[PDB]
C-alpha cells in the first residue's frame, strides 16, 4: 500500500468507483462498504484520476463533482466525507 | 356436490406455497420473483 510500491507496480488509471445503495444493501454490508471505499480511494496516487457514483434504480454522483478528478489529498478527503454519508434505500437496478 | 371440496382446497395449497417462497428485502428492494408473485396474487384473490 505504500506510495512508491503501487506507482511502480501498475500504470496511473482512471477508476471509477460504482457504489449499489439499493435496499438489499442496508445493515451490515453498507457499514462494510463504505470502509471498503474509503480504503480503495487510499490506493491511488496523485497521477490517478476517481470518481464515486451510486445506483439504487437511478445512477448519480455522489459530491459535487459530475466527472473525473485528479485524486489528490482534497478531493480524495471530499469523496471520502462524501461516501460515509449514504444510506440504503430502493431497488436494484444495473443497467443504469 | 361436485369435487369442489378438492379444487379450491388444491388452491389454497397452491396459494399457501406462493407465500413460502415470497423474500422479503429490506426496506423497499424487490427481485423479480416477488413481482411475479405480487401479479399471480391477483389470480388468487379472483378464483377465491
Ligand atoms: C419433521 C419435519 C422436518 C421439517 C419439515 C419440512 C417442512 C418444509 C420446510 C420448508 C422447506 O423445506 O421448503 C421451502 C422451499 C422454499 O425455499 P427455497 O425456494 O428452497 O429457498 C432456499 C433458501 N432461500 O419451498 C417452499 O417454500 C414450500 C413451502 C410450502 C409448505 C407449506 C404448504 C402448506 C402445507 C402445510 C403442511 C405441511
Amino acid at each position: 500500500r505504500r506510495p512508491w510500491y503501487i506507482q511502480g507496480a501498475a500504470s496511473p488509471k482512471d477508476m471509477l468507483i460504482l457504489v449499489d445503495v439499493s435496499g438489499s444493501v442496508s445493515g451490515l454490508t453498507l457499514k462494510l462498504i463504505r470502509t471498503s471505499v474509503s480504503e480503495m480511494l487510499e490506493t491511488l496516487s496523485d497521477d490517478d484520476f476517481v470518481n464515486v457514483a451510486s445506483f439504487n434504480s437511478n445512477a448519480q454522483d455522489v459530491s459535487c463533482f459530475q466527472h473525473l478528478v485528479q485524486a489528490n489529498v482534497r478531493n480524495k478527503k471530499v469523496l471520502k466525507d462524501a461516501v460515509n454519508n449514504i444510506t440504503a434505500k430502493g431497488i436494484t437496478d444495473y443497467k443504469k | 356436490w361436485k369435487p369442489f371440496e378438492t379444487i379450491i382446497l388444491l388452491t389454497i395449497f397452491a396459494n399457501c406455497v406462493a407465500l413460502a417462497v415470497y423474500l422479503p428485502m429490506p426496506e423497499d428492494d424487490n427481485n423479480s420473483l416477488n413481482l411475479g408473485l405480487e401479479k399471480l396474487e391477483y389470480f388468487f384473490l379472483t378464483v377465491f
